[PDB]
């Protein structure tokens, strides 16, 4: 129970309030000051401080970030929320042994919905001649993150045989880009003529069949 | 004008 | 300024030592707190440990029987070492300054990625994503790279040289069931300037460099 942040996960709209809370379980006081620290940590970027000693703001960072917890109750609050303000927060606890952090707080930019462009690449040549054959379907710049993509290959729906990845949330437009990866052997790609990627999302009326046909 | 021993601020 | 630069093995074997460097440029280590802190592919954050100004240390209860940091001050660099390092040690390793104003981490490193496991190092295959009828919508086309099988992380794509960077998706690798990472890397154009489309792929650990053009079907 050492650092408990709230909430898990937080969605807000942009020009908005998010409020976040780290809870303490003991006095991180001393010598009048709270050891507790919030910093703010982007994809490919080591956490950068915002907020040191409750309260007080680091340099360079935005007036919109403020702190005021007090003995075991603290609170970071963003206001207005904006685009770049996307990541995850962590709350550090530094008054004596040990030294620990929060769990995080991921911060989820809301917006207009944004339809998916779906695009399906077949495998190159020069990988059918390794023997795998890898589907590439690409679902790019859309708005909730959740979507549906589903294999068809000859009319049939695979399963077990695909993987797919997400981007993190875009900082400028707040957006998501997927992409589903079908993996066969050279055998089984070449047992099969159509293969369908067939899209399913909120900004979307109908689903989306994105397929090519082997060998044209 | 605080130092650092084994984690603790004195 | 403060600059921390990291440097070390990115691939260490089960139960070897993990060893890595921090250099620093714009304070001295015989001032503040140097510290080290590293992070889970589960986005979670632990702290390792420190080394004072004056060379005491503290580290964290969980690290304290397999941990060591120690410095030189003609160099003004100080280490990292991990001994009997386990596959819950893959993480990405940073290395921050702890001020004496601030109490708290300001100045950090950009991190470098270290992997645990006993599988030797392996070149990425790159095959192309080429842009066709069904990969174009309205007067925008996609197009990318298939970087394939390679180990460890990471792999770092660019394209045309870091010239184009506009609409540019590097997807987060994903492991497949052979151990092996892969990746892809997309980017939409426009369709009229179908213009050189090359990705440049980049896997350090095995010293490998792939240049791929990317061309209409």
């Amino acid at each position: 129970l050492v650092l408990t942040q709230s909430p898990a996960s937080l969605t807000v709209s942009l020009g908005q309030r998010a409020t976040m809370s780290c809870r303490s379980s003991e006095s991180v006081d001393a010598h009048g000051y709270s050891f507790l620290h919030w910093y703010q940590q982007k994809p490919g970027q080591p956490p950068k401080l915002l907020i040191y000693l409750a309260s007080n703001l680091e340099s360079g960072v935005p007036a919109r970030f403020s702190g005021s917890g007090s003995r075991t109750d603290f609170t970071l609050t963003i206001d207005p929320v904006e685009a770049d303000d996307a990541a995850t927060y962590s709350c550090l606890k530094n008054n004596e042994d040990p030294w620990t952090f929060g769990g995080g707080t991921k911060l989820e930019i809301t917006r207009a919905d944004a339809a998916p462009t779906v695009s399906i690449f077949p495998p190159s040549s020069e990988q059918l001649t390794s023997g795998t054959a890898s589907v590439v379907c690409l679902l790019n710049n859309f708005y909730p993150r959740e979507a549906k993509v589903q294999w068809k290959v000859d009319n049939a729906l695979q399963s077990g045989n695909s993987q797919e990845s997400v981007t993190e949330q875009d900082s400028k437009d707040s957006t998501y880009s997927l992409s589903s990866t079908l993996t066969l052997s050279k055998a089984d790609y070449e047992k099969h003529k159509v293969y369908a990627c067939e899209v399913t999302h909120q900004g979307l009326s109908s689903p989306v069949t994105k397929s090519f046909n082997r060998g044209e | 004008q605080l130092i650092n021993t084994n984690g603790s601020w004195h | 300024e403060v600059q921390l630069s990291e440097s070390g093995p990115s691939l260490v074997k089960p139960s070897q030592t993990l060893s890595l460097t921090c250099s620093v440029t714009g304070d001295s280590i015989t001032s503040g707190y140097w510290n080290w802190i590293r992070k889970f592919p589960g986005n979670k954050l632990e702290y390792m440990g420190y080394i004072s100004y004056s060379g005491g240390n503290y580290y964290n209860p969980s690290l304290r029987s397999r941990i060591s940091i120690t410095r030189d001050t003609s160099k003004n660099h100080y280490y990292l070492q991990l001994n009997s390092v386990t596959t819950e040690d893959t993480a990405t390793y940073y290395c921050a300054r702890l001020s004496d104003s601030l109490y708290a981490m300001d100045c950090w490193g950009q991190g470098t990625s270290v992997t645990v496991s006993s599988a030797s190092t392996k070149g990425p295959s790159v095959f192309p994503l080429a842009p066709s009828s069904k990969s174009t919508s309205g007067g925008t086309a996609a197009l990318g790279c298939l970087v394939k099988d390679y180990f460890p992380e990471p792999v770092t794509v660019s394209w045309n040289s870091g010239a184009l960077t506009s609409g540019v998706h590097t997807f987060p690798a994903v492991l497949q069931s052979s151990g092996l990472y892969s990746l892809s890397s997309v980017v939409t154009v426009p369709s009229s300037s179908l213009q050189t489309y090359i990705c440049n792929v980049n896997h350090k650990p095995s010293n490998t460099k792939v240049d791929k053009k990317v061309e209409p079907k």
